[PDB]
């Protein structure tokens, strides 16, 4: 039972983790996670720092796909205030919101196929930043989420880009599709783990992909009416293979049902980029108020007390990766030191959510 | 048969590393792009350019700062609302280009350019003053070694 | 206030030593390879641009740097204790970044932590922000003419016990 | 794990079997390294000195149980003498290393 | 509530403090009788829990560690949410953990002991998960001072 | 609509703030124990932290804490 | 490359303003100011990216400022020079003159670095050894167009 040190510096590069093991040969049978690596105390700040001063703090959570971060955390305040958003900016948000998750998977499977190559996702990755040069300006730390909508409005070029982007992207998607029907070392080296079924899957913790790995259709903006769901097409996977390859498919299969939501949402245009700005500054109100929203990961949240002042009395973040690192513990018991890369690939975890 | 079985396993792994080889090999014709050094649009939010005569009252970068990191000191003049403003010291190395009094600002002097290059050599050097945040960065198509960023289009197979 | 230098000579004064002195110095300059060191936001410019930890001497601290992660950063630059120094190449590793004023577990720049040349604008630059740094370092290298290869140990100690208290 | 330690810049605890600089293997001999960086000039008389000021207040706090804070408190206070006693200028800065950032600030004319 | 006044009736104490602000219902429950009211409303239809909530108003008084458990399942979608308000002082940091039959809440548990500081039992494993284990005070609770570190300024 | 002023020094005894953990490091020490600390906000509780030193604020009682005097303290 | 000459020495000890007018291409720059700290000189580093007023940061003992986080005051101290300081930085009495290595031309105001080049001609041990806004080859051009 040597036990591993599993130091900050790992052969993967997925964050900074610790996975102290015994592994009595090379079976690993015991895991004891200790995090706190990557800490930045984002709920004590967040009570001492306003809306419009922690608005620049949310891009250290989830930075592979930074819009659902300043999307849930500025859907806050407007269904706390009770102020409409116009169709057109809530439209182009759904938009931007499917392309990070577009990006979030994609910018998952890249360094995972490097692992267990970067220019064969990096020549979509090129295109993509373009499009958000061209949505916002910035790369990934963009400042664009108000009350009313988008802070800017939309240039007549990203349009245009926007619709070569699915015929640039879905047919490289579908070439990269059939590699694990033709290459059998995914079906011989990741195959097999993953072994949670749905009624367990439901009793820890779980959401996002280890949920949907069940064949269960689970889905927030589906179950609570969000953003007119229901107008555009959806396929949510209820691919019931259970192992790391089901979670391949359900992965695919939303970058897919995300491309048919903004392929949908390429001639809708149904609306300004601002409604309700009067002034510069507000306040927020004192409700009873956890607001949620459908992560990549699986139901990011929001809990929030309010004070009536310009701090919020309460900030406290649900991360879906961070509850999703429960269940390793459990999937740890009868693999190798050559199956934990693989698992923590397929937790598609990284540790800015972890500790913040 | 359980080695036939070995080798139609190996049969299927050898078609599958033939169209893989034939998927990289396509995908190493990469050729037009080529990102590397050179030997955007306006909202880099790079280095933020500054004036100083249009700078003149409601010290609003000190305030919606995340770390509230500008110093300016200012004594009252009598009776012409003046604050009599020196020292713009802005560390770069406390700034993070967040950008809030960019486009927060009341008077709009503070706006951003194009410019990154501030790798220096020491921490008491990035300690800069409203002087130095006054300079044009550079007009960038006006190097030899810079030719036209494929901004507008991509994958242009134009310089060859 | 300084200390000052003993500044004898140049022994190495001949046309051979100089001249293998300013190539060992250029090819110094010019072999980078950076054991990366990311796992933070400024990762993301490995992919643009080993694993023995006692390698790799020119690494750059690409990565934002915490209390917790001091004892294991501080053990790292003993392992690559005399030839090459670090690149600060992110605020947190300057000043403590954008968190500097209220942060507990983070510490405000690795420059009370370990020696320090290049000090970066910090959060993500373009791409080739890094390759303006590691061309600065080496101008900065090829300023160095290896010291002369003058030498001294402190080694200050105290062999009385300490009042201890163990669990 | 196995290091215990709280080091920074001119204080190391460094609680190991540490006689000479080979470190090892872990005890109660706190040694501790002074000026990694050579970033200050540190004469011997004025290093004995300040040893010897650190082996008091170790000596005064402790009784508590010696974990990590109060390593973190007694390298705080140490340097906050260093400080002090850098500013009254018995340590002169080095000049003779490649950065000289001058941490504690420029000695003024006052 | 629903199961207030249907199932936590019989005998329970589900002190009701009205509506929450889009559906969630708060309800104050004590620290004696809680893993049995945790077994309770697990065995009605509530089967996930996420975002253990530690706030601290009224520092130097009353600390809770409130739930937001709900009845998500696979095909039905009956999302019924409520918080169960668990209540405790800076004098009785004692509160029991639900990690002997909801263990998934080790996380959960140490991040509030190791943020607030509050007593637990029956827990396997609770250590400090984002400090060290030398580390004493507790920095999300409003009364707290940050100690003379050097590493917490600039200088 | 609050108890004092927004800027006073913070004295603090070991007796006074007994509901805090200022009795743990026995003995190392602290420094907001003099007048160091200031007010910045107040509600019942106010808002306090030091002139020189940058760490994170705290909310203190109005009893807990006290007025001491207007004297900034740096080099 | 690697033309061995110390006539960039011989302009240092001459005119004491030259642009270095060389690449990104690595470190082939330092290698004068390595044959330059040789000679028993002593070499400190500046950059015109982000320097204002360079007369006024030179000497006349430029202010600290001290970058509060919202938490400390102004605290308006006056830092020292930092070519006096520089000057006073030779404790020896061998370093014959000291260099002031810049690596910024741009963003540099042609007045301000005639402004700067007669600063260097202030004091008499001043080296200015200015970039040369990055031409392909390594030329040493003196102090012309500022
Ligand atoms: S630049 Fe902005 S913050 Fe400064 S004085 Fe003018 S309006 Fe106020
Ligand atoms: S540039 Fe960004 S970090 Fe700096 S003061 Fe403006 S908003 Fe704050
Ligand atoms: S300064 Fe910011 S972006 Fe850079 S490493 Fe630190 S936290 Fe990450």
């Amino acid at each position: 039972l040597m036990i591993v040190n599993m130091g900050p510096h790992h052969p993967s590069m997925h964050g900074v983790l610790r996975l102290i093991v015994t592994l009595d040969g090379e079976d690993v049978v015991d895991c004891e996670p200790i995090l706190g690596y990557l800490h930045r105390g984002m709920e004590k700040i967040a009570e001492n720092r306003a809306i419009i001063q922690y608005l620049p703090y949310v891009t250290r959570w989830d930075y592979l796909a930074t819009m659902f971060t300043e999307a849930i955390t500025v859907n806050g305040p407007e269904q706390l205030g009770n102020i409409q958003v116009p169709k057109r900016a809530s439209y182009i948000r759904v938009i931007m919101l499917e392309l990070s998750r577009i990006a979030s998977h994609l910018l998952w499977l890249g360094p995972f196929m490097a692992d267990i190559p970067f220019f064969y996702i990096f020549r979509e990755r090129e295109f993509v930043y373009d499009l958000f040069e061209a949505a916002t300006g910035m790369r990934m730390m963009h400042n664009f989420f108000r009350i009313g909508g988008i802070a800017a409005d939309l240039p007549y070029g990203w349009i245009d880009k926007c619709l070569d982007f699915c015929d640039y992207f879905l047919t490289e998607v579908v070439e990269y599709q059939k590699l694990i029907t033709r290459n059998p070392i995914f079906l011989e080296r990741v195959e097999g783990v993953g072994i949670i079924g749905g009624e367990e899957a439901i009793n820890w913790g779980l959401s996002g992909p280890m949920l949907r790995a069940s064949g269960i259709p689970w889905d927030l903006r589906k179950i609570d009416r969000y953003e007119s769901y229901d107008e555009f097409e959806w396929e949510i996977q209820w691919q019931k293979q259970g192992d790391s390859l089901a979670r391949y498919l359900v992965r695919l299969s939303e970058m897919t049902e995300s491309i048919k939501i903004i392929q949908q949402a390429l001639e809708g245009l149904p609306y300004r980029f601002i409604s309700k700005k009067p002034s510069p500054t507000f306040e927020l109100s004192k409700q009873e108020l956890y607001v949620r929203v459908e992560a990549p990961k699986g139901e990011l949240g929001i809990f929030l007390i309010g004070d009536q002042s310009g701090f919020p009395w309460r900030w406290k973040i649900r991360p879906p990766g961070f509850i999703n690192l429960q269940i390793l513990p459990e999937l740890v018991k009868r693999m190798k030191l050559a199956d934990i890369m693989t698992i923590l690939g397929s937790i598609d975890i990284i540790m800015g959510e972890v500790d913040r | 048969t359980g080695f036939m079985n070995y080798g139609q396993q190996t049969l299927r792994a050898a078609r599958y590393i033939g169209q893989g080889f034939m998927i990289t090999l396509s995908h190493t014709n990469r050729l037009p792009v080529t990102i590397q050094y050179p030997y955007t649009s306006e909202r880099f939010r790079g280095r933020i350019h500054f004036e100083f005569d249009k700078c003149i009252a409601c010290e609003v970068c000190v305030r919606v700062c995340p770390i509230d990191l500008p110093v300016v000191d200012w004594k009252l003049e009598t009776n012409i609302r003046k604050k009599r403003l020196l020292n713009y010291s802005i560390d770069f190395g406390i700034c993070i280009f967040c950008g809030n009094c960019v486009e927060y600002c009341p008077t709009n002097c503070l706006s951003m350019t194009e410019e990154y290059e501030f790798s220096t050599y020491d921490r008491h050097e990035l300690n800069y003053n409203q002087i130095a945040l006054g300079r044009l960065p550079m007009s960038v198509i006006d190097d030899y070694t810079i030719r036209t960023i494929w901004n507008s289009p991509q994958t242009k197979n134009g310089v060859n | 206030s300084i200390k000052f230098p003993i500044l004898d000579r140049t022994t190495k004064n001949s046309v051979i030593s100089t001249t293998l002195n300013d190539l060992s110095n250029w090819s110094r300059l010019s072999s980078l390879w950076p054991l990366l060191y990311g796992t933070s936001c400024c990762f993301i410019e490995f992919a643009s641009l080993r694993s023995s930890p006692r390698q790799a001497d020119l690494i750059l601290t690409a990565g934002t740097v915490t209390m917790k992660m001091a004892p294991s950063l501080v053990r790292l630059y003993e392992q690559m204790p005399e030839p090459k120094y670090v690149i600060a190449m992110g605020a947190c590793t300057i000043t403590g970044g954008m968190f500097s004023t209220d942060s507990y577990s983070t510490v405000r720049g690795v420059d009370k932590l370990i020696p320090v040349d290049v000090y970066l604008p910090g959060c993500p630059p373009k791409p080739e922000a890094v390759i303006d740094a590691i061309t600065k370092l080496r101008k900065k290298i090829a300023r160095e003419i290896y010291k002369d290869r003058i030498r001294r140990c402190f080694t200050t100690n105290h062999k009385f016990f300490v009042v201890r208290s163990p669990h | 794990g196995q290091w215990l330690s709280s080091v920074t810049r001119h204080v190391r605890i460094y609680a190991a079997y540490i006689d000479p600089e080979t470190c090892e293997s872990q005890m109660d001999k706190l040694t501790l390294i002074l000026d990694p960086t050579e970033e200050f000039v540190w004469d011997d008389e004025s290093c004995n000195k300040v040893y010897s000021y650190f082996q008091e207040l170790v000596d005064h706090y402790e009784g508590a149980p010696l974990t990590e804070y109060t390593l973190r408190l007694i390298g705080s206070d140490v340097e906050h003498y260093i400080r002090k006693m850098l500013f009254d200028g018995e340590i002169q800065y080095n000049m003779d290393a490649r950065v000289l950032n001058f941490s504690m600030g420029k000695p003024r004319v006052q | 509530g629903t199961l207030s006044v249907w199932l936590a009736k019989r005998g329970l104490v589900h002190r009701s403090l009205g509506f929450d602000y889009q559906g969630i219902e708060t309800l104050q429950i004590k620290p004696e009788d809680w893993h049995s009211i945790a077994v309770i409303l697990y065995v009605y239809g509530y089967n996930y829990l996420r975002s253990q909530c530690a706030y601290d108003v009224a520092p130097g008084g009353l600390l809770a560690s409130v739930y937001h458990l709900t009845r998500i399942e696979y095909g039905v979608n009956q999302a019924e949410e409520v918080c169960i308000k668990v209540f405790t002082h800076r004098s009785n940091p004692r509160i029991p953990s639900v990690f002997w039959v909801w263990k998934s809440t080790d996380f959960q548990e140490r991040e509030s002991y190791d943020m607030l500081g509050i007593t637990y039992d029956s827990h396997p494993r609770l250590k400090r998960i984002l400090m060290p284990e030398s580390w004493i005070g507790w920095p999300l609770r409003k009364d707290y001072i940050a100690p003379n570190f050097y590493e917490i300024q600039d200088a | 609509v609050y108890s004092m002023k927004k800027g006073q020094i913070v004295r603090v005894e070991k007796e006074k703030y007994l509901n805090s953990i200022n009795y743990l490091s026995v003995g190392g020490l602290d420094y907001i124990y003099e007048d160091r600390g200031e007010v910045l906000d107040l509600r019942e509780y106010a808002l306090v932290g030091w002139v020189g030193i940058p760490t994170a604020p705290a909310w203190l009682p109005t009893d807990m804490l006290i007025k001491c005097e207007k004297l900034v303290y740096e080099r | 490359v690697k033309p061995d000459i110390g006539q960039w020495l011989q302009d240092v000890e001459e005119h004491k303003a030259i642009a270095i007018y060389a690449p990104h291409e690595g470190g082939y720059e330092g290698r004068y100011l390595n044959r330059l700290k040789m000679q028993g000189y002593y070499f400190l580093d500046i950059s015109a990216r982000g320097l204002g007023d360079p007369e006024t940061t030179l000497l006349k003992n430029y202010p600290v400022c001290p970058a509060h986080l919202g938490k400390q005051p102004i605290a308006r101290w006056y830092y020292p020079p930092e070519v006096d300081y520089r000057l006073a930085a030779l404790p020896p009495s061998a370093k014959g003159l000291v260099v002031w290595v810049l690596e910024a031309k741009v963003l540099s105001k042609s007045e301000l670095q005639f402004l700067a080049l007669l600063p260097s001609l202030r004091p008499n041990v001043r080296v200015i050894a200015e970039c040369g806004n990055w031409r392909k080859f390594v030329w040493k051009p003196l102090a012309e167009i500022a």
